[PDB]
DNA sequence: TTTTTTTTTTTTTTTTTTTTTTTTTTTT
């Protein structure tokens, strides 16, 4: 078969089912409970090919059959497994009475192991790839984030600790905002970085970011009137560069559209230029 | 609201037609010789020039060329920045707001960023693109404004056909500006 | 009023009598550490880059901007600009330059007011 | 309750459909030591038996315990006991067991009480 | 006295009848389906299984199989040595008392030690020969006892035709038990 | 004839008899009487080969005939002699009418079920499984005799009541039982047979009786306890044993092995098919 | 041919901070 493990979905005939993986990861067996009342056993391994991963799902008489004699490294062949959606969306193949593997498989497989432009943006936009110029830096700022949910951290001064109004007592991490605008010659959208992503276009740390802002508010300013100015004083090269955002769009009350960016990168100028050869191509240019 | 940064060759600036807005808060706007109406600029270039700067820090300036004209790009204040952070010889993208001084059209820097050779490219594709679409648009616009002018029917007509409302008004100025 | 004339963008071998500033793209061959001056090849011929200060590497892919010069020696460009262009995609460039070369006239020339 | 199902006696041209437990007896003919398989030929066919540690050597006579496994490939064993019978009297071992399948279905039914 | 191991299958065990001896000091015995009391067993197997061990050492057993049948083979205390001795795989002759525990007849450790695989072969060849020797002896003292029951005159008869006194009260028992 | 002394026996055909011996004792002729109440004479010699010794005894005329011309370092050859049991139980040549002397010659000189077993039996083999391990211990044996040796603390010396000082060896002692099916009997072997089926030597054996011992155990206690701990290990092992059968006093029947060796399968199925065929099988 | 002597038997088991968007004019 020429079957990929990007190619398997959930409640794909078994019949069809035939992927190769390297095992990638191997959990220990456990207990679960029947319907009935009885135990059983279930173990779960993780395999990829050359397309992607799949969690591997070892049944009570399949764990037996199978699990010492597999280990890290090691190939293995799925034929036969029921396909499930994991708690992340994703198939897993579960090993059942029907379902068979093979070690070590003779298979040639083995050693192969949405653009939107600004001016149709909607609220509430979900996964959305925008190319354009940094046109404004708003306010650049750091606060102390808790290191699980990275929400605020309030600083008791009665106890001398971090508390984390979901996690308690936490010890802070220095989280970046990066807020700024972005013109892709159709239209202007707010947006706005976090933490790494954040850091990562400034290029500056956290750290450094929390003393001059210290700096500032030391001088008479507010939070919000330093982050401001730190922003415009010390940020303002990063205006005129040319990148990708993509993220959620998000409606505030006043402020407007303002895109959520989950991540950013460095434009692909071939991939750029083969969308405009389409375009020219459309207008009966070529 | 905030209107786009129009993609264009510095010849389509130098040439257009520059549109001073009477009001204190209105924003000035050009328009080009193929009926563009343009509030904000973007272009890539090459600095010509190294930097000018006013001993008194008042105004900074620097020279963009692009092949097709030559520019004057200026900050103003603490805006002198913008001319600090360039040198002769970088390959810069530049966005601001049009100016006319001394009957010439410049550049009052919004922002300035070096940029990859390959950008370049990209702009010069992505400015004959956007040139193409524009005029192909504002020659229907013109027979449809040559027809029947500023009217409620024309402006179903100009919806129908895919142009802008506004279109047709920029056409009607450009006819009075010449 | 000498506004300064934007260059003019050239193959080697296209060069024009009327030309003034040019621009040229492509590989260092020779680089003369003594003279100033360096060989540039874009396939199309060999200009010698005459350089006040700033001198390529051999094999550097670069872009020149100059002021050409005429004299009994022959044509050499007085570089003002060089820029390093050794991960430019001159393919994209050289099929730009064609789509320009075409519809810029045909566009200028659709204006029937 | 699942009770250990006794091995069944057979040769490997005899095995049925229904068999889930067998004892095979014969000569190794190849050792695959990679994916650890071995090759056992007992007279009457060849049958492919996948060992989970121990491997024979090649031309070792061996018996071997097994579970059968059906699958798209076919028929082989995953053995569970492989013994050395390199000096068993095989001989004798085929006369006993035809002499077991002539006279333990006669004795059992001499029974007339 | 020390009466006789019986060379058997693990079936005819597994089959059979076991009495328990109501007396402190009387052996158990067990009654086959061919009329056949057995004190002790005498077999020849694999060993299937890893031995088990309790973590304190109070019980050790392993598992045989003959071909015929499966059963246990326990030693108990000290004599959890018989099973440390023994390992998966082992092809082994085992003498010990029939026992029977949750209805299942198993064997009582007295001797382990592994066998050459002629051994097995012999032990193959003893069983089905004795096997026959009884059988046929327990189908003329079935007549006998059909006949006359357990009387003097029977008794005499069973003599003269080979056969023990003993097998006469062994059907009786059976019959009774049945 | 290559007939030694060794192979002389009491009743033996007197024309057999052809032996030569060198003269190692003269004794003087006696007189004896007769059932008739004459009185013959009698004369007796000592004579040994390269086998062992006999004495010689010259009847009557025999005596007139050879006795003064043999001598001691002489040798003789003697044909046609009645063989006899001296009082000690070993052959004498008894040289009658029939008998003749030539002087210095010129001469270049059972398998058994144990259903079946009774006591007092000689030569049963018995095939059969190893059932229980009485006892395991080591003794100090005269290496002539075999049999126990004592210390004696006054002399530092070992001394064996036939043999008197000697060297001591260790001597094994294994008590078990075998059981064929049919019956079970009580199983005793020594030394090296032992020591061979054991696996292990009577060195180690006695140094692990000695630490038993010193524990608070008798020789007994000693015994017993390394049969069960360390040789258990024996139990359940099919052997083939060949002895005599003697009847204990409340043991009952011991049978001391000679004797053991391995089963040789081929031989014990054929044994089998014989029982088969009269059976009705094949 | 040997040491030293009391035969055998029952029963026991496990996703975030904090919130008011954009805009003109100034130049040796
Ligand atoms: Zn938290
Ligand atoms: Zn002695």
């Amino acid at each position: 078969s020429l079957m990929r493990i990007s190619e398997l979905y959930p409640g794909m005939d078994p019949r069809e089912v035939n992927v190769v993986g390297r095992v990638l990861k191997k959990y220990p067996p456990r207990e679960y409970t029947r319907k009935d009342g009885s135990v059983g056993r279930v173990a779960s391994l993780i395999i990829y090919d050359d397309s992607g991963r799949a969690r591997v799902v070892l049944w009570d008489a399949k764990v037996s059959e199978y699990y010492n004699k597999i280990e890290v490294g090691d190939v293995i062949k799925v034929l036969d497994a029921q396909v499930k959606e994991s708690l992340s969306g994703l198939p897993e193949l579960h090993i059942n009475f029907r379902a068979r593997i093979i070690l070590n498989p003779d298979d040639p497989r083995v050693e192969m192991i949405t653009r939107k432009k600004i001016k149709d943006i909607e609220a509430g936009d979900r996964f959305v790839e925008v190319r354009g110029t940094i046109a404004k830096v708003y306010r650049v700022l750091t606060y102390d984030a808790c290191p699980e949910c990275k929400k605020k951290v309030d600083y008791d001064e009665g106890l001398g600790v971090w508390i984390c109004p979901e996690h308690g007592e936490v010890q802070p991490i220095k989280m970046t905002i990066l807020d700024f605008g972005l013109d892709d010659g159709t239209g202007y959208i707010r947006v706005t970085l976090f933490g790494d992503d954040a850091e990562e276009l400034l290029g500056v740390s956290p750290e450094e970011i929390a003393e001059k802002i210290k700096e500032l508010e030391e001088s008479g300013l507010t939070t919000k009137e330093a982050a401001r100015k730190l922003a415009e004083d010390e940020f303002y090269n990063i205006i005129g560069r040319e990148i990708v955002v993509r993220g959620n769009v998000i409606e505030d009350r006043f402020l407007g559209l303002i895109l959520r960016a989950s991540s950013w990168e460095d434009v692909d100028y071939r991939r750029e230029i083969e969308r405009i050869k389409e375009e020219l191509e459309k207008l009966g240019v070529m | 609201k905030r209107m786009p940064a129009t993609r264009l060759y510095i010849k389509d600036i130098l040439e257009g037609y520059f549109v001073k807005s009477e009001g204190d808060f209105e924003p000035n706007y050009l328009i080009t010789k193929y009926a563009r109406k343009v509030y904000r600029a973007k272009i890539v270039g090459t600095v010509v020039r190294e930097p000018l700067i006013a001993e008194d820090e008042t105004y900074g300036k620097f020279q963009v060329d692009d092949g097709t004209g030559v520019i004057w790009v200026l900050g103003f204040r603490d805006d002198t920045k913008f001319a600090k952070l360039v040198r002769k010889g970088d390959l810069v993208q530049v966005i601001g707001k049009i100016a006319e001084w001394r009957d010439d059209k410049q550049i009052l820097v919004e922002g300035v960023s070096k940029v990859h050779p390959n950008m370049w490219i990209l702009h010069r594709y992505e400015t004959l693109k956007e040139k193409i679409e524009h005029i192909k648009k504002a020659k229907i616009a013109l027979e449809i404004y040559n027809q029947y002018g500023i009217t409620a029917k024309s402006k179903v007509i100009a919806k129908n056909k895919g142009i802008e409302e506004e279109l047709l008004e920029v056409i009607d100025e450009l006819y009075g500006i010449m | 009023v000498r506004r300064r004339k934007p260059a003019v963008e050239r193959k080697i071998s296209e060069i024009r009598e009327e030309d003034t500033r040019v621009s040229l793209i492509g590989r260092v061959i020779k680089v003369d550490k003594m003279d100033y001056m360096f060989w540039l090849d874009d396939g199309t011929g060999v200009a010698i880059i005459e350089s006040e200060s700033d001198l390529p590497k051999v094999g550097q892919v670069v872009r020149v901007i100059g002021r050409i010069i005429r004299n009994e020696e022959g044509i050499h460009i007085y570089a003002e600009v060089i820029q390093d262009f050794s991960d430019a995609d001159l393919e994209a460039l050289e099929e730009i330059r064609e789509l320009e070369r075409k519809l810029l006239p045909r566009l200028e020339g659709e204006i029937v007011w």
